[PDB]
């Protein structure tokens, strides 16, 4: 159900709208307010927000924070939580990028390449470790410079880079016409390392770049196949083995002065525990008749060995209070009531 | 008198045949250069190090040459080896990101030299330079634990308890999850030593007593740990925990062979110890305990 | 002349803490050794929060027994993780 | 039609001949295009930047008019806001405030002609901040009144921003009562998603007001929130916020080291925070001699602002009281000169302190 509102909030050129977009967003929340199972909707919206902000840019942050504020009502400040964090992270990334641009323009103004960082927080975002692929020497200088600048600005943070969720542009010089590529890091690395030399075999790509075998296979699946003109090869569909002799053809007659082969985004590949928790809740009561919520949670954590998530605690407390096993005037206290 | 061969390395850069030929040429020129023994050899290695960092050579070939040069490298006299180690360590600094792991190995070797040169001061500084946490390349838990334990021990032997405590805390931050068995015992030993050095005598005695019951550790080290625990609990501040620990050690039959059994007898029953009794007990104390 | 040359590069990175937690603010002892009274009396682990402060479990329970306020940030203490 | 959109790329590619040839190339980019799209937006901008580079104000003014009537639709709101902010910043970097003023006036009138919304809101906010840079009060006040009328709840971000601007102005105007009233008013909003700079600005003033009034728990909470929200946004005010947090914690009777938190540990070795770290470490684990030594040694670097000096009298008395309480605990009949010797004060001060403690 959240896919509809994600598509409505997505950038769509002509999809751009006016205040009636805000009215439609309010209508969507009107349809949502009586829908149960909010956890699934929240998780889907978190994934959608991460996809829209982490890679690419959405239609407008305006309606984004408007929707976040609207979900804050009728739900609670602690319920939203992460999405506000992602929005603040995007704002901080923009500010830090402006500051880094000023710093680069100030001292030793050379600007070989145009860096654009999107520093995120470890906890909020759905992070994932990169392949630890070795970056080619053209972009190592900017990595070092920005690392030094970030360490100078913020003290004791450490940057955990992710070379799997970024973009770049390469000025191709095959023949006449500087076909500006738009590539992911893997394709940038492959093309740049192929620039020095010619006809590197697949094992040579593995050794020089260091990409994982599966990811390198997926990357080299592109730069060919589509339209059967990016790279001419006798096999079709998928055929890549160790020691394969592949070389880029010395001509690129793609009939448009805007090359985007970063098409990877498009061609992208309890009952027993609940019983134990309920029994623990019952046993904590029928003793301490009036108990606070945090005290009850701490008591159950003490009485149990395996960790268990607080979400299980909350859902079991709600389920067992639904059965008239307790009653709720402070809102963080429970009486026994049998 | 083959000094000019290093200059021949420049003629290797002119070749545009980017394949195994350059790797073979670099390997054979390194083999030719390492055969020297005098200061000409030192200049040779130098030139080789200052040429490997050059951006003209590809990353993979330079990395392979650096790693095999390091792995066969240390078969020289210690002085020249230290000089060239410092030279390459300070030369690879501009390109640490592209030459990370190699540098790490080199640093470890340097520390090894300071292990046999009786220098516990600069060994810790050299081992610190390895970027264990910061950096795009991360190591396994065991390597971090071993490096932190080595740094903590080296700092402890330099009479710097603060840095040793900081690094043992850093090690314990990740010691909880690990697969190695002897590493946990070594970490416990280092933590007990650090607590003993920080004048937290009762906690050190408790740690030593817990360590003495381990079965993997040898019997002689068990007796040494029991003796250390007894010494720490004798020096501990008077109170209820100290008296309980004294009773616990008294209920152990292995205290009889210890040289401080009489003091244990006179302390367990809460009897005043004369000044002349401790004349010989203070001789066996550690130098930092006096 | 480079066949491929980088003009602009947008990269996504992360920030963290190079040293997360070392001591409990309550007992001043190590985070992952023992909860001070647990040493004198004689497993018990750490208990995080919404603010991600990660005190002990015995220490945070003792603090909550008197007042329900986080020691450092002085906010409402909501349990999370264990 | 791919030639029409991609010929902007090969006309921006022959950008070597900027004068009289780039202008014509993007002119024919416009004239060869009729479909309202982002590519014409790119064209306008390119020639706006090129033209402003080589002076000639009237042509760039006309190209402004074209861009502003181009902001109606087609291009996304995010890109349009980014381009407006970038053009405004890239001119304001060269001062010359009169054409900047006509710039802001044209943006305001054009966004009034179209939908105003958060775009016009933030344009007026940036204009108010620019006025605040000059510290002039009349234009800032009138712009603030216009902005408040526009705002005047599901829109708490706007109210929080305008309150932050008001607090920033009044902290330089030195109006304590107005600042307290504004903080109390902003305490009501509870459904906003603001920039952390705004949150830190509105929390630092509240913490300072609480410290001035006498409250210390709320002051400590506000100062911690201000420091936390000032760190992230870079900010060069994190320090003074950390110092105020340390002072409030010390006036709180503390009992817990504020530098054990993960957000403040890296700054414990800052040159401007080392004195406060030593003061805190001396406060807990009572040590009057070390506290006095730290105060005397660092008597010229921290005894400048009128916020720690005025509270140094509350200190040097709580620590003495704690030392006295821990000292007279095991005795039953204790000489007063002995207490005076232990506390390193004269007999009259000891008698006064004992009388106050007993009362
Ligand atoms: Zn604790
Ligand atoms: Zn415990
Ligand atoms: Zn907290």
């Amino acid at each position: 159900i959240a896919k509809h509102v994600d598509s409505k909030l997505r950038a769509g050129n002509k999809e751009a709208t006016d205040e009636e977009l805000e009215r439609t967003l309010d209508k969507i929340m009107i349809l949502f307010r009586f829908i149960h199972g909010k956890d699934v909707f929240e998780a889907f919206y978190k994934k959608d927000l991460a996809k829209r902000l982490l890679v690419g840019k959405s239609a407008s942050v305006d309606a984004e924070k408007s929707m976040l504020s609207k979900l804050k009502h009728e739900c609670g400040a602690a319920f939203t939580s992460k999405l506000e964090g992602m929005f603040k992270d995007m704002e901080l990334s923009k500010d830090i990028m402006v500051h880094f641009k000023q710093h680069m323009q100030n001292q030793s103004d050379s600007g070989p390449i145009d860096l654009t960082v999107n520093i995120l927080t470890m906890g909020y975002w759905p992070t994932y470790t990169p392949m630890e692929v070795h970056l080619t020497p053209e972009m190592i200088k900017l990595q070092e410079v920005f690392k030094a600048f970030y360490l100078g600005k913020h003290s004791g943070r450490k940057l955990q880079w992710q070379t799997t969720l970024g973009h770049a542009v390469l000025k191709a010089e095959f023949k006449e016409g500087k076909k500006e590529f738009q590539v992911s890091l893997f394709q940038t690395l492959v093309l740049l390392m192929f620039n020095e030399g010619d006809g590197f075999s697949f094992e040579e790509i593995k050794m020089a770049t260091g990409i994982e075998d599966s990811e390198l296979r997926r990357t080299l699946q592109s730069l060919a196949c589509g339209k059967a003109r990016v790279l001419i090869k006798s096999p079709k569909g998928k055929e890549v083995e160790d020691g394969d002799k592949f070389i880029f053809n010395g001509e690129f007659k793609h009939k448009l002065f805007r090359i985007k082969i970063n098409q990877i985004q498009m061609k992208e590949t309890f009952q027993d525990r609940q019983y134990q928790i309920d029994a623990a809740i019952v046993r904590i009561m029928k003793m301490r008749k009036t108990l606070g919520h945090n005290l009850l949670v701490s008591e159950l954590y003490n009485q149990l060995k395996f960790p268990v998530k607080p979400g299980d605690l909350k859902k079991r407390i709600e389920s067992l209070i639904d059965r008239d096993y307790m009653e709720r005037d402070n809102p963080n206290q429970y009486h026994y009531v049998a | 008198m083959a000094a000019a061969v290093r200059q021949d390395l420049a003629q290797l850069m002119n070749s545009s045949g980017s394949h195994k030929d350059l790797a073979g040429k670099y390997r054979q020129i390194l083999e030719k250069a390492i055969q020297l023994s005098g200061a000409e050899q030192l200049e040779a290695l130098k030139a080789f190090v200052e040429a490997m960092v050059n951006e003209n050579v590809s990353l993979v070939i330079s990395r392979q040459l650096l790693t095999d040069f390091c792995t066969h490298l240390p078969n020289l006299p210690d002085s020249t080896a230290k000089e060239i180690y410092h030279f390459t360590l300070e030369k690879i600094q501009p390109r640490v990101i592209s030459f990370e792991e190699q540098v790490a190995s080199i640093r470890q070797h340097l520390a090894s030299i300071y292990e046999k040169e009786e220098d516990w001061r600069n060994a810790a500084q050299v081992l610190v330079g390895i970027p264990l946490e910061t950096g795009q390349k991360q190591y396994n838990v065991d390597y971090k634990l071993e490096t932190y334990l080595k740094i903590a021990r080296l700092y402890l032997e330099d009479d710097d308890p603060v840095q040793a405590e900081a690094y043992i805390n850093r090690a314990s931050l990740l010691q909880n999850e690990s697969t190695n068995e002897q590493l946990q015992i070594h970490y416990k030993v280092c933590y007990a030593r650090v607590l003993d050095y920080r004048r937290k005598f009762i906690e050190a005695a408790q740690r030593y007593n817990e360590l003495s019951y381990k079965t993997i550790v040898h019997e002689s080290e068990r007796l040494e740990a029991l003796k250390h625990a007894l010494h720490c609990t004798i020096l501990a501040s008077a109170g209820q925990q100290r008296s309980r620990m004294l009773a616990t050690l008294f209920k152990d039959e292995r205290c009889q062979q210890l040289a401080a059994y009489g003091i244990l007898e006179k302390m367990y029953l809460d009897r005043i110890i004369r000044g002349n009794q401790l004349q010989e007990f203070a001789a066996m104390l550690m130098p930092h305990q006096k | 002349k480079k066949r491929f040359e980088v003009k602009k590069w947008n990269a996504v990175a992360l920030w963290a803490w190079d040293i997360v937690v070392d001591n409990c603010a309550i007992c001043r002892n190590h985070i992952m050794d023992l909860c001070i009274e647990c040493q004198a009396n004689q497993e018990c682990t750490v208990a995080w929060g919404v603010c991600n402060h990660a005190f002990h479990f015995h220490c945070i329970s003792r603090w909550l027994k008197t007042r329900q306020v986080c020691p450092l940030d002085n906010r409402e203490w909501e349990f999370q993780k264990y | 039609n791919v030639d029409l959109e991609n010929q902007y790329y090969n006309s921006k590619a022959l950008k070597e001949d900027d004068p009289k040839a780039a202008l014509s190339s993007f002119q024919k980019v416009l004239e060869l295009e009729g479909e309202k799209g982002e590519w014409g937006f790119k064209a306008l901008k390119q020639m706006i930047k090129i033209n402003f580079k080589l002076t000639n104000f009237p042509e760039m003014m006309n190209r402004y008019k074209q861009l502003l009537t181009y902001i109606r639709s087609a291009v996304t709101r995010n890109y349009s806001e980014k381009s407006i902010n970038s053009i405004l910043d890239y001119i304001s970097t060269s001062k010359q405030m009169d054409l900047l003023q006509e710039f802001y006036e044209t943006t305001l009138e054009a966004l009034k002609d179209a939908k105003n919304d958060r775009l016009w809101f933030k344009t007026n906010t940036k204009l108010g901040k620019l006025y605040l840079e000059r510290e002039e009060y009349g234009k800032l006040q009138k712009i603030l009144r216009q902005l408040h009328q526009s705002c005047q709840l599901k829109k708490g971000t706007q109210l929080l921003e305008i309150y932050a601007l008001e607090i920033q102005m009044y902290t330089a105007q030195k109006n304590n009562k107005k600042l307290k009233a504004l903080y109390e008013q902003s305490l009501h909003i509870k459904s906003a998603i603001p920039h952390p700079l705004i949150m830190g600005v509105i929390r630092e003033c509240g913490g300072k007001m609480h410290l001035r009034e006498g409250e210390f728990e709320k002051a400590h909470t506000d100062f911690f929130e201000a420091f936390k929200n000032y760190d992230e946004s870079g900010s060069p005010r994190r320090t003074t916020c950390l110092k105020y947090l340390v002072l409030a914690n010390m006036l709180m009777k503390s009992g817990i080291n504020p530098f054990d938190s993960q957000e403040a540990k890296p700054y414990k070795n800052d040159p401007e925070i080392l004195a406060m770290t030593n003061l805190v470490s001396a406060y807990q684990n009572n040590d009057i001699t070390e506290f006095e030594k730290i105060l005397k040694t660092n008597h010229s670097n921290i005894m400048d602002d009128p916020f720690i000096r005025e509270h140094i009298e509350e200190l040097l008395r709580n620590i003495r009281t704690q030392v006295l309480i821990k000292l007279i605990k095991p005795y039953t009949r204790i000489h007063i000169p002995f207490i005076s010797k232990e506390l390193n004060i004269d007999v009259a001060d000891v008698e006064s302190l004992l009388v106050q403690c007993i009362l």
